[PDB]
RNA sequence: AGUUUAACUGGGGCGGUUGCCUCCUAAAAUGUAACGGAGGCGCCCAAAGGUUCCCUCAACCUGGACGGCAAUCAGGUGUUGAGUGUAAGUGCACAAGGGAGCUUGACUGCGAGACGGACAUGUCGAGCAGGGACGAAAGUCGGGACUAGUGAUCCGGCACCUCUGAGUGGAAGGGGUGUCGCUCAACGGAUAAAAGGUACCCCGGGGAUAACAGGCUGAUCUUCCCCAAGAGUCCAUAUCGACGGGAUGGUUUGGCACCUCGAUGUCGGCUCGUCGCAUCCUGGGGCUGGAGCAGGUCCCAAGGGUUGGGCUGUUCGCCCAUUAAAGC
RNA sequence: CCGGUGCUGGAAGGUUAAGAGGACCCGUUAACUCCCUUUGGGGGUGAAGCGGAGAAUUUAAGCCCCAGUAAACGGCGGUGGUAACUAUAACCAUCCUAAGGUAGCGAAAUUCCUUGUCGGGUAAGUUCCGACCUGCACGAAUGGCGUAACGACUUCUCAACUGUCUCAACCAUAGACUCGGCGAAAUUGCACUACGAGUAAAGAUGCUCGUUACGCGCGGCAGGACGAAAAGACCCCGGGACCUUCA
RNA sequence: UUGUGCGCCGAUAAUGUAGCGGGGCUCAAGCACACCGCCGAAGCCGCGGCAGCCAACGUGUUGGCUGGGUAGGGGAGCGUCC
RNA sequence: UCAAACUCCGUGAUAGCUGGUUCUCCCCGAAAUGCAUUUAGGUGCAGCGUCGCAUGUUUCUUGCCGGAGGUAGAGCUACUGGAUGGCCGAUGGGCCCCACAGGGUUACUGACGUCAGCCAAACUCCGAAUGCCGGUAAGUCCAAGAGUGCGGCAGUGAGACGGCGGGGGAUAAGCUCCGUGCGUCGAGAGGGAAACAGCCCAGAUCGCCGGCUAAGGCCCCUAAGCGUGUGCUAAGUGGAAAAGGAU
RNA sequence: UUUGAAGAAUGAGCCUGCGAGUCAGGGACAUGUCGCGAGGUUAACCCGGGUGGGGUAGCCGCAGCGAAAGCGAGUCUGAAUAGGGCGUAUCCACACAAGAGUGUGUGGUGUAGUGGUGUGUUCUGGACCCGAAGCGGAGUGAUCUACCCAUGGCCAGGGUGAAG
RNA sequence: GGCGUCUGGGGGGAACGCGGGGAAGUGAAACAUCUCAGUACCCGUAGGAAGAGAAAACAAAAUGUGAUUCCGUGAGUAGUGG
RNA sequence: GUUACGGCGGUCCAUAGCGGCAGGGAAACGCCCGGUCCCAUCCCGAACCCGGAAGCUAAGCCUGCCAGCGCCGAUGAUACUACCCAUCCGGGUGGAAAAGUAGGACACCGCCGAACAC
RNA sequence: CGCGGGGUGGAGCAGCUCGGUAGCUCGCUGGGCUCAUAACCCAGAGGUCGCAGGUUCGAAUCCUGUCCCCGCUACCA
């Protein structure tokens, strides 16, 4: 016999890849993301394949806006 | 490994490489000034004999380091910064 | 021959180039539509068939 | 005449597959294999792109001429189950879904910084300028809600370029920029160009890999067994014992591919045996739907015995005569 | 059966090489010229000649094409229904074909099913003979069906004959055995090389637990030493060689 | 009658006990729960020697840590000849 | 000697294949994975080793903090699906009024809805633990002989079993394919497991006729206990086994 | 050689000898060492009975960027003073801009290569050693065997009984 | 063509040379272009050397060099190359 | 500063919602009156927009009443679970710890403005 | 070991998805010609390749399980 199936496509890497408190700089992707399960906040920016990414430097921070999460960045005062 | 090798994946550097090139043996005016601390008469040859250029080759002078002695330079092309040091200096940029 | 092709769309007022896709079913061959050249600006840019 | 005639492959062949995208497998980061489970792609759109503005469905109920479950109309309920160009998922009702107007940013030059990362590929990108679209303005626009919709390099073609121009001026040709040409789909693409046979075979190797045997497993097979619906005049259990269930054994077909491919000779027969008992006869016994003869079934028992022939290479089997019996 | 592929013949057309042909175009530039200002220098046109690219047109075989040819290579059908019992189907309908296998043969050196069925032979016959035809998958010069004679062919049967056998016994001879003499061999990691049940690279002289066994030879048997021999020929991988062909 | 702790049957292959490793064990040498000691390794400790890395102090001693090892890398050496 | 003789030469043919590759010690010490491959028993690069250089704790462990997830589990009247029983009862089927419509009525089906109980890798209103990312404070810190970067030199790129989570398989395989800052063997001796690479203990610098221990064991083989106390077992259970049977 | 062999997988009867990373090259890369040092070095060649002395032709360094023209501590792209790429040895101090990750200027310090040679890898070569089946060139072979040509020879005995 | 006479050749030789002819193994991880390689081998020819050689050359605007051969560089460059 | 208040926002965007049943119109928000003007309907002055102030809080909006529907929801326990012990018991330890359930939880916060106060 | 392959009125055959499936011959029905078949005329009549799913609006048509006589099934040792 045989199988029809045996497909697969690419990992995309998807994720996460800047998680809370982490400090980014402008353009750092912080979420690869497909949809906006995530979505974009204060000084967060979304991209054409809906991948967030730091408007800013600051720390991540993870919130929610009416039901949605949210990606903020937080500016880090310096001293 | 049959694997198409990083030298014939990648494409031929763009661009041709001109035989009728004139390459110039350069030399920096702040070398000038350290080799003739007291200035003088400076040409090919006497750059060659202070070890600056090579023999048998064309010669450019070009504006790096700082010039302060008089130099009747002789040269066969000199960059504009070059020039306009000599002659801040005093001396004279001379083409053949 | 494909229905949707390259197209090529070149400028008038110097004939330099952009290229795009445009179906071949549209009833002509004419896809006037402006864009920014280099040595000029916005102009009209026409397919030459 | 020289050569090609792919690989994966629970041996190989045949079959199937080969790249990309989505899900599950996947073990709550990423990633993760299998000839694992399901699907899709090799496009489409000159609007189905951009922008501004507006709107919110599907379904259900009710009323309505044809009109019907369902066309279009009205009202109501309805927060999303519809729809999103197209697979799936993630998302989208704040709309990314529906509609209209104007448009071409489905730009040029660039790109801080990142993702991903064998490499080559790939991906996002604020922001600066140019010159534009829309918008009152803020602002958005470097194709599409996202992720697939594609092909390195070589080679050559076309257009443009204040590049080069084999003594010089030109030209040819070369070069740059933009771009085109490969189901090279075996999709990192041996060649621009290629199918088969070998039992006439050869060599190098392999137990990395099949056939015999062994070993593991025990689906299958075999030998039992549990329940007992029942058949048995009645009576489940004298006897058979369905539907179902649990195991033995390792003899069958197989699965695995663990020793052996610098050799483990194959079926059947002949000879020689040896062992087990799941006993064919002989022996002992219980029950019986056992009157007796003869049996059936079960238990104990492996001491000995267990024929000769026809057909077939045959094992097996059928048949012939016999036998106490013609065992597995 | 000439549809395919070949072979032969033909050439009205179509296509088609080189060669002729050289248009047109391009490069160059003698000369015309235009500005641009320089002390000459950048744009256009452009003869002849030399070159380059080379179109139209003409041009044969071949191929396509038109016929023939099968003792040329080759190919020679399905479905369904139908006769007063039933069965089949002489018959019919329909589809396709280049044509649909004729005569004759047929479980065959061909028949998987299959030890087909029936009959004969046999006490009993998967073999054999005859016959049937449901020809998996016969077939007419890759000849078909037969055929006297022939055959170290194959198959079956019978008579006779026999140690092939029931069922084996005996005799001699050559070896084997013994003595003397000469004197190899393959093989060989070793060695004072047991058996059982296990374990183990899953089959143990060599390990474990036990059992058995005084040491050394001679003749013998061949169960093991996965015995010797030959770097498995089968299988696979890789590479060759030769062979074939519409690679 | 309920649950539990031990048990019984079911039980059943083929060279030889052969499903405790053996003898033998219930007068446990078996099982459970507690308790007590001991044996037991190239582990750890002790004594001694060596080497590597590092540190300290002094211009070579001490100390600490480490020292299984295939492919393999590095280092330092023995022996032979000319 | 023949599917292309022999001889010499080319020629030391080429072989991703097999074999072999010779003295020592010291230190460190893998891999059997990923991607790609006319590739799959080869090779390139990465990963992993070593050496050197540079940097210097950045590594790693623990605590705390900030975080994202959608697994286990659970739940589904929270979606998609499946699905048990009730209740209602559209719907149809029949019957009767018997037309055709409209009616009641039902031996029946019985949707939708609702009550209760359930299921799911590709279901999720939910949702852990762990792990992961980051930060932070400490720890180790005469050492892990860490980590990172560069470069020289590699080898490996056939893995195995076991524990856990899983696919394929009959939820069989000493099966196969994955995952696991899981282990061990590989490349690891020693002790135990009778013997027994992968199980347990423990990582071997050498020596000692010294001691304590681990796992495992203490009747004899066999070192240590026919140990103590309380019970149990009668089957040699221990020193294999199921459904099920069983004063 | 293997996941794994005492292994019933391979090889070895024993001893003695022999038997496998070598050589060349101004080769490549890295490293060590020596010389000289912003310079280093010669090759061929000439003279020397030598290993020594001459030999500047070249080579590598000394400025890069760019397809190139070319420009030059800048350059390329580009309309850009507008950003980026590559480069300006490195470091220090200061100043100014920034805190988008730091940059820009000034001053200073001032850049280290090259040729011998050893070692380890590597390139071209047989390239650590052994090993094919087979390919090609030129020749040797029909005294075996296959067929043929020429010339000779042999086939006891017994039967059958064609044509004519 | 025949007869006569005279002069010469004929063959060998290790390497080197000139002119011709001209493989394949191999490498390209296949293979045909290509490579191996104008190698091996073969043929014809010599001479002590041969061949080449006195510009219908180079070069690039330098008032340039000035037969040929050979060596080193140029340079593993320019380029060539499925 | 007080309002049965008008806007602009915020919350782990439901403790906030829905549905109640009784209420309010000071300014304001609103319906509402008309389309002459900017503007507008793929038809409609319904909407959008404009001009207005006749009456009405009827509705929106707002205030009070709530566990009726939905939402939130501990604790403890359980499941599951990293590590560990344990020769099968998936047994047990110490840590973490759900879902469901149940007990119980019914809007709040800020800024401005308005009327009044002052 | 394993793979494969068309269906349509009563029979036999066609027809690939612009939104229907149908058409031919034979057969059958009715009529006519004949004293009564064949040949003629038709109002001629006649089928859901079975259900599930499409992207479906809709599929004979397209895709899968089934629809099932199907040629080829072949492990060569």
């Amino acid at each position: 016999s045989s199988s029809r199936n045996g497909r697969d496509s690419a990992a995309q890497r998807l994720g996460v890849k800047r998680f809370g408190g982490q400090v980014v700089k402008a353009g750092e992707i912080l979420v690869r993301q497909r949809g906006t399960h995530f979505h974009p906040g204060v000084n967060v920016g979304r991209g054409g394949d809906d991948t967030l990414f730091a408007l800013a430097p600051g720390a991540v921070e993870f919130g929610a806006k009416r039901g949605r999460k949210t990606v903020n960045i937080v500016p880090v005062a310096r001293p | 490994g049959g694997q198409m090798p990083i030298h014939m994946r990648l494409p031929k550097l763009k661009g041709f490489k001109n035989r009728f090139r004139t390459e110039y043996q350069v030399v920096n005016v702040g070398d000038i000034n350290k080799a003739f601390p007291q200035g003088g008469t400076v040409g090919v040859d006497e750059l060659v004999a202070k070890g600056l250029v090579r023999k048998n080759s064309l010669v450019k002078v070009l504006g790096d380091g700082k010039l302060t002695v008089k130099v009747d330079v002789t040269a066969n092309k000199f960059s504009g910064s070059a020039r306009e040091a000599i002659t801040a200096a005093g001396g004279s940029a001379t083409e053949l | 021959i494909r229905p949707i092709v390259k197209l090529r769309s070149t400028a008038g007022t110097g004939y330099t180039y952009v290229t795009r896709k445009n179906r071949r079913n549209d009833p002509d061959r004419i896809v006037l539509r402006k864009y920014d050249p280099v040595l000029r600006r916005h102009v009209e840019f026409r397919e030459e068939r």
